[PDB]
């Protein structure tokens, strides 16, 4: 569909859609009362989940920390958090994964609008979900636990660009939080098939091709800037970069831990700090039998191989761009 | 493979930064020659900012980072896009998603 | 695609030369860091020239081109080769064929 | 086998094998008389073929020219000469392809040694064949046709490096020949499968992996230096670069013709002027069903597809390095 929920549920003369439309809508009172109520309910839920996370982390001895999960769409971020950040894995278990700062966590609820079925598309609810995420993050800034300590929080966003990274470092510095950053990379094609595997009945986003490609370019091009921040300031926190081997498994590539910088996989480090651009397109590559076989050849896990296969076959004969476009349009 | 540590890790990082900086600049230089050759519309941030929002809701306020993000995207990532009006649709798509 | 002509062709060529020069230097710089890290034998043309012929039968007489050919090959093309004695076998293989 | 024919048929205290061993053997009288006779016979044949080529070219109005076919092993050089150099195609028809400066043209004869069967390997005869090629080229330098004009000649060698290119430019300048240079590129994998398709009963060389890979690196790394020579000096002659599209067909990529420099395919030009190296190997890639299917997916011609398939299947399960090594060892 077409009209955004910010336009449908906003009240009055809506400011032309660039910012100016944000402060207007950033004011929780330019919305219809029913929508205002939905916002309050969703923020209460998210805040409850975040506090559960924070109390779990503190009980497990974690100093106030901003856990940042950097990386492009469908690169395996969730599995890395689960396996490689044990204290956070323990916390997320208690909330079934809820409580992280991420606009996408509000999308399903906004899309269903308490009616029992999804009636708005992800794109239709995105601005509103972003507004809620910003209000959610704002309240978390100085949120305390029961011991009066600053609450640890989790930021689950692409975090590709310098300005975003700087902003979260500044937030951490101002609130006395360490930054624990895991940066997760996969080849662009892995993200594309990852998106096609996400089912609309799930809550993981299904963006169109340009989002995944531009995200890939941005995350790779700005990666070394992020690493430089940790190399320069040992007190900032810790950094780990995981990349994807040929067989699809994640491996440590570079790290800054306790101020010590190491490169665990120099070959991958050279590769995953560059977008592999040329003057003129993976977007036009057709999903054919060969491509599916080519991807299957490097997937050994039966369940993963079957799911990859099924997702691709649904779009057999279409270009990556056409495939992700069609997949994204599903409600 | 063998983990690079200490001075070797730092020197590898330094040299790799130089390599990627050269590649970064080169991608844009080559794209601009090709753009001139095919008659692609000259990048105009202000005209761009008329038809779409480049602000990321006021988070991106640095003029230097803002021009550099979109000019480079326009030329390097979307070489077959000929007009800023076309590119506008792309940018709008990008901010419709996380 | 559209053929680049005249000034555009020349500028593309110039910029591409710069790009490839940067890549050329970078490949060697990175290879040398990795070589130091793993303990690869330091490149020694004279010791090399004891165990094999680098002359291409006296066609290659420039000392600058000769060192630069084999040092770069040793470090960039055969990173897993640890010794000049090993590399010697490679070089001999190369001149056993056109 | 192991002992080279220069050692078997050379006379006396053979100089340690680097040059010094060349002038010794460059003297046609440090060989056994029978071998001396074979040399004379082969050079007479080659010279006859070269003169036929030269007289054909002159009759077709070609000024004295050095036709240089630059490019790595098994990149499609012969087909390009046949299709894209019509005057030379007409000449080569008259000699069934013989008469070009290339050590490989002597190898079959030296390997059979007039016995009726190949009893020496290509590697065993290479030094001797190179010696013959140099004597052949030396005599061609100032060779005249029946009109007293300098004979046009064809140099069919990799011609990768600056010193080689400089040497042939100097030869052309000193002898009043134009340089007509066609430079032919294919992806490294195309050269590898090209080599595996060459049958030992044929006369095309079957080198091991390092020859093809190092040749690829050299030809690409020094390509723009060659182009610069033609951009700088319009009087030198003409230059055309052909590269390989995804479907395997050759296309014009860049050219310097009548002093005019153009880039017919900028994407390919960016690609084929660089070796695509990383800090650490196609040599270890295993020829499996997927790889064969992957290569077959981009070959539409039935005969070519079948031959590619058959060559690869013979080495199924082996790495590219192991496959070319085994293939090279065949007599």
């Amino acid at each position: 569909q077409r009209k955004g929920t910010d336009e449908i549920y906003g009240l009055g003369s809506l400011p032309s859609a660039g910012p100016g439309r944000w402060e207007y809508l950033a004011n929780p009172g330019n919305w219809h009362p029913e929508r205002r109520k939905l916002h309050e309910k969703l923020l209460d839920q998210a805040r409850s989940s975040a506090l559960t996370l924070a109390e779990s982390l503190e009980s497990d001895g974690c100093q106030p920390t901003l856990f940042a999960l950097r990386g492009n769409t469908a690169t395996g971020k969730t599995r890395i958090a689960t396996k490689k950040i044990p204290v956070l894995a323990a916390a997320l278990k208690k909330t079934a994964g809820k409580g992280c700062v991420n606009p996408d966590v509000f999308k399903s609820s906004l899309a269903k609008s308490e009616t029992g079925a999804k009636i708005f598309s992800s794109a239709q609810v995105h601005s509103e979900s972003s507004f809620l995420a910003d209000r959610f993050e704002g309240g978390l800034r100085s949120q305390k636990t029961g011991s009066g300590a600053i609450a640890s929080i989790v930021v689950d966003k692409r975090l590709s660009r310098e300005y975003e990274i700087d902003s979260y470092i500044q937030l951490a510095k101002e609130t006395g939080r360490k930054v624990e950053l895991c940066d997760i990379d996969a080849p662009l094609e892995n993200s594309l098939v990852g998106v096609l595997q996400r089912k609309p009945e799930g809550e993981d986003p299904r963006p169109p091709y340009p989002v995944v490609s531009s995200g890939f370019v941005a995350v790779r091009s700005n990666r070394m800037y992020v690493i430089d921040r940790f190399i320069a300031d040992p007190s900032l926190g810790n950094y780990r970069l995981f990349g994807t081997a040929e067989d699809g498994e994640k491996v440590m590539v570079a790290s800054v831990i306790g101020g010590e910088f190491s490169v665990e996989n120099a070959e991958l480090y050279e590769k995953i700090t560059s977008p592999q651009l040329s003057v003129t397109d993976l977007a036009d590559k057709v999903i054919d039998k060969e491509l599916i076989d080519r991807l299957e050849n490097n997937i050994a896990d039966p369940e993963r191989a079957a799911k990859t296969r099924a997702a691709l076959e649904k779009y057999s004969g279409k270009s990556w761009s056409a495939a992700l476009a069609a997949h994204s349009e599903l409600i | 493979m063998k983990t690079l540590t200490g001075a070797d890790a730092l020197e590898f990082h330094k040299k790799l930064k130089e390599r990627n900086k050269a590649l970064h600049a080169s991608d844009l230089e080559l794209a601009l020659v090709h753009a001139d050759a095919v008659g692609k519309e000259r990048f105009d941030l202000e005209e761009l900012e008329k038809i779409c929002d480049t602000s990321d809701a006021g988070r991106l306020t640095d003029a230097k980072e803002r021009n550099d993000i979109y000019e480079r995207m326009y030329y390097v990532e979307y070489p077959n896009v000929m007009t800023l009006k076309e590119f506008a649709h792309i940018v709008e798509t990008l901010f419709s998603w996380s």
